[PDB]
């Protein structure tokens, strides 16, 4: 069950549930399988707190084994596009969606804990139907995968011919690894 | 115990019957008879196929086993062909291909379903391209049409009944009796 | 059903969960097989309770059967990272993410009650793929297992060869066993 | 549905559920089958009710026909842990895990109803595996059994010989049974 | 399916035709075995075996493997629709001479896979067990088609699927045939 | 299923071939215990038995176990596949001088493992029985392999695997074929 | 869905579930099957009512198809153990454990609407195991029965050997026979 | 969704669901197939409104299938037992067990609409057993028979032979032929 | 199933051995029920039975029981595997020195358990009936081991297991064997 | 399984001995009765008929009891095992001096049972048939035991046991054999 919490303002006492009361601090939970559903709460999230305060930063833990590729982009495209700066801090687990919203982050704001593990590979995918309609789909696979390798380059800085080569098969990078792969910025270790 | 019963005079009559979905299980059936037969005689062997469609990699291996033993196989289409059958039905030569009146043909192009990495997805689509261009060069050397022609009709379900299969070249002569049969 | 309790405080009457009025004394509960969902709320409320107080002493009682090990991850980095000392009091039994929790608390505020168990295993996984796949997962659970046993060393006090040792199969302990061991520091028996 | 009792206190009236109101009174219902989730709720409400008034004692009813082993310690742990004296009602049936709580209660505050039931029987698992895994496991659970046969010794002052041979097989307990073989005190009858 | 084709392996045994159609079993295993040795008995003449399967267990292939080579008779392979990993291992039990496959054949050689769930330490040797498998089937394959080991582990990475004409290059078949007269007996 | 089995059955017993495939069950010792005393009354001639099973029901291997040293004639072990813990105890029931095996074949010597449910005093009486049991498989094996029970126990701690190859050193298989002409009768 | 009703006290407007509200008029609602959860609420109902007013007078309405023993007995017994009369009104069905409760109500004080049906049976049970097992089993359950029995011959003054002879098999009777019986007082017609 | 109302009363404004508002203006609703908790509702719903005041009449909208004989009987003798009238509109259909309630309400106010079908037959039922048993049961079913064909008899007044004769099979009736029968009085058609 | 089974039961009358392999159940009864009668219409020799079952019905256990005493020839009985309470009771059938065991037999005693659901007057004549099996079972294997009905019923409380060794000193079992040669007909 | 009891049956007819194991459904019907008037077409021997069956459809066990008095040799009945409602009515169809038991046999006399669901008069006919078939079957066992069938009618209320002894006693059981011999042919 989801505890209470009082923040107990100046001008009256108010009851917040233990995540809402973190959101007002601008700080927004990923957690469990990526869908449209729990996306769009992240989303929603990052919009209001752009209107609380469009200039303080915000804070976006990650801690996913992946999921659907269209509502990790939803993600993606709005943290760019807003004007705060959406930090990442991994607590434990990014597979496929959680490292590319752990990379998407602003530079120098990419964290993660001392014993998180970061994985990366292509887009798994599933379709069936006529030879005309798997080549079209094919495309539409091989296209995705072109665009999320030509990101991961941007926020990290290696050339394309290695991401392609790291995520044809499942590659784990610890806290160190990541740090000189590019994929973060800082191992946070102690207050 | 009926199948086995009746086998035993299904082998002096040389009549295989083709009915219901090609599978693993049908191949190995009608492989067999066909090889038996052959052994038997070099007399014409008659098969019968109807079936709604199934595993093109079972239709294959029929196909060839018509072309790889000796005898002349007499290839009568009846009710429906779909394209495992229609596959089967083309192996047989011209001359030897016949059909009945309220037949149906059925030309498609083959699906799948594929799960995985992209890059195990790309190794798939090339092997249903190539597995396509081969099913289209087949048809064309019996229906004598261009593989282009039999491309642009199959892009979707292309249902031939049994007169404009003969004009399309699939079908040689419409019987209703077996005294209609010319053998070579 | 969740029983209400009222604090009746100075400034008047609030009704309060029973979880929710632990809380407010730096109490946390672990309960169940341990996962994503109820780790992340675990990770909420030591956040929240650092900034309510940075130099009082949070407990946290566990009595669960063990779960995912990349769930346990992010509840010890956060115990490690936060200042705040996390006092562990282990109530029913403690299996081997239990058991690590445990021996993750601050040095001379583990504690255990006369009838409980703590067993520590090696981490349990599976997976299912091609030969190269397999080598690749292979090398990750042989990385986790090792980490862990450092850990267990590190607060235990124990070589790592007893450790490993030790973790090849199922072994209790009671909390007069456990106290010798190092995984924890007394025995709570009477008030 | 539960329904809901008001209290009409000095301050006004209030809104409690009937297992909220009879809490303040210092009451507490161990119901269905025990496991981990509702052993929790009884430690937090026997906790709550020491801080409120450790002098006063605590009555806790038990109709549950049994369950985990591990869940119920915690409880009878608990029980002799804090200092008020936790009463013990048996309202129905009290089998293995049940009794053991019904025995654990403060000496001469011990009762049950003229047609309530008593039962005590060996611990009862289960377990697959290797021969080592279950050589292990037979250890376990025979230690366990000697450790809840000491318990109904000190609190009925029979010799463990007996307590070991009433355990082995399934034998039910009448309340006036009960009174000679030490489980209980009183046979509450009419007010 | 049992009365059926007792009928068909009664004419069947006495031309020496062995067909092996669907996913590679224990079950098929057993009864494609029987087959082979009965047959070693009644004479040494060739043997006809026809290979049509999707996959199936890797142990069960070995198997039939080792019959081929175990019985005294050639054994004549003619690869007909599609084969697989368990496949591809009894098509190269026969000798490069006794190859044969038809027009419409696929091949496909894929590393083998499986699951595994325990401890890490289970998990450990299971690994070991796996890498041995590859290495072996590997060295089956590079002996039948004459190319190194090294290069066979770098194409089977991925499921590599290959047609009848692309097989004679790569060295699996020796002559692709479409009647029973192209055969050359030994 | 009985019609193509029976079959090759009537050509099986003139041959004196067991095929023991599959998981070691109830209803396989049934047939494969008929198999070997029919064979025994038609005359003491050699069997050839080929093992390829994952394992199963170890009860069911004592039966075929004592069942091969009951007959008279002699029965020569051919291991094919994988020789599991089951199949392994079948493997060891033939003497050593008669147990041959292929190349490509895997030995996996593991202790009984099994579930018990209820009270513990029932639990106990589980678990002398299964301390029995595996006490009463290492000495078979030390008789077959020469090793002592000691040097079993500590391997068998876990899953412990063996090529046909590794088999030989370890004095489980006396020499391993590939034909045969390869083998030599007593 | 639960109607809500408003008191519409002096104090001010209050809103009470359709069940609250005829609870403060000291009315208890037994419904369906009989069980462990929903027999512990009945209790917590008659024994806060009890400290209301331990003179006024309580009303249980029983409309149920029977059930557990266990959980029926527990409210036989809180219903004779508290001071206050329990009245007792048949609307729908009474089976035995149903007909256990409304003949244990005080005398003079026992109803049941003019279609209403009682019904009383031989308790039901279900075991397997040993013979050891059922031997043991087969008592307890014959020890039951003589009690339930011993209870209507109480209340309703008919010879006990009655009561096991009518109790064999399935009888069946309406409101005047009932009163014939002693199993109840008035039959309730219009008001 | 159930969607909420404003009575917009002196003292203020209250908050009501759309089928507590309609029960403050003596309106009751039986939708859905009969049973033992949906009709308690009912009931309750019948008590509260005459104590409010047992002189305004009451109207209960019928609209089911029917359901159990039990937890009907309970309804129409509650109606029959509080002095104030019970209108009974039958909207929708009304079945064996909805017609029994139709007809129950108080002579000169039971309606029906224009397309409303009513239908009465036989009380269905089923039970397994010995031969004992079975005679048993034949008998109960047989004078529940009775005691619904005595029930119409009174209230439609068709004498006794004609009601088992119509009640042997299913009978549909229009508004227009209840009228006749007797089983309404005025069908509504307008205001 | 039967088909080749069928084909084995020419040879296996000529040889008169019976194997009771798997659970005790109502078909397995009439099919071992009418093997043993029609051997014995066929000639008075010695029949072998093999026993190796977990468990079973009581009363299927029952018919062969009786049907062993019921016939002329003498039962020779030979134990393998696991010999449960059901296959206990029909292993008691045969005579003491008819009575023979594997080296790696195992054996199991315990009272029957069984089920009820319904009226506490229906429960008492089950248990009843539940008592007088306990106590009829007892007295069946008191008679055959030499030993009181009283110790039978102390030992068999929980689950009795013993070896093959430990029956001897019982005296359920008379002689351990490992060969054919072995036994001696009376 | 068919094939088995096929191949049995060549002998099963020449000792003329029917078995009757398992619950009585409409598919034992046509087996038993089929046996019967074939060996009837046969010759006039004797027939012995063993019953174990845990009960079943009781207009099944009409068309056994039916046969046996309809066909002209006499059937000779071995009570084996358990004797239910359903098997015990078919046991009752054999003449008194032809009804034997074994030592351990059992025997259950119960009141028919069923269920019914639907409307009142429905119920109300189906009342009326179980009546008159509890009667009917009463009138049965009066005849072949020689009770009044007042005496059946209260003991059959419950579950009533019987075992051999009693059985005796009661006049459902002439005589308790162990051995084929001790039978006296009319």
């Amino acid at each position: 069950l989801v505890p209470m919490v009082v923040e107990q303002s100046a001008r009256g006492e108010r009851a917040y549930d233990i995540y809402s009361r973190l959101l007002k601090e601008r700080i927004i939970f990923l957690v469990g399988q990526v869908e449209d559903y729990m996306a769009n709460l992240v989303v929603a999230q990052l919009l209001f707190l752009e209107a609380e305060n469009p200039e303080k930063d915000i804070h976006l833990y990650i801690n996913s084994p992946g999921g659907s590729v269209t509502a990790g982009m939803s993600i993606y495209d709005t943290m760019q596009f807003i004007k705060p700066n959406v930090s990442t801090t991994c607590i434990g687990q990014a597979c496929s969606m959680g490292a590319l919203l752990l990379a998407g982050g602003a530079a120098g704001k990419r964290y993660c804990l001392p014993h998180s593990r970061m994985m990366i590979h292509q887009p798994l995918g599933g379709f069936q139907g006529q030879a005309s309609d798997i080549e079209i789909h094919a495309k539409e696979i091989l296209f995705i995968k072109e665009r999320l390798n030509q990101i991961l380059a941007h926020h990290t800085g290696q050339p394309l011919d290695v991401i392609a080569r790291d995520t044809d098969r499942d590659r784990f990078m610890s806290g160190d690894e990541a740090v000189k792969y590019g994929l973060i910025d800082k191992v946070m270790t102690q207050r | 115990a009926i199948g086995a019963k009746l086998m035993e005079y299904a082998l002096k009559v040389r009549k295989v019957f083709v009915t219901g979905g090609v599978d693993e299980k049908m191949a190995k059936d009608v492989v067999q008879q066909l090889h038996i037969l052959a052994s038997i005689s070099d007399d014409p062997i008659y098969m019968f196929v109807n079936s709604p469609g199934g595993h093109v990699e079972s239709g294959d291996m029929i196909f060839d086993a018509i072309r790889f033993i000796t005898p002349k196989v007499i290839m009568i289409g009846s009710g429906s062909v779909a394209s495992a059958g229609a596959l089967i039905y083309a192996a047989a030569d011209k001359e030897n291909r016949y059909s009945l009146p309220n037949t149906r043909f059925l030309l498609h192009q083959p699906s799948g379903g594929i799960q995985g990495p992209a890059s195990n997805i790309e190794i798939y689509r090339r092997e249903i391209v190539r597995m396509k261009e081969r099913l289209d060069r087949i048809f064309a050397e019996a229906t004598g049409q261009t593989p282009e022609k039999i491309s642009a009709d199959t892009e979707r379900d292309f249902w031939l009944n049994a007169e404009e299969a003969v004009q399309y070249g699939l079908v040689n002569k419409i019987i209703v009796s077996e005294r209609e049969i010319t053998l070579p």
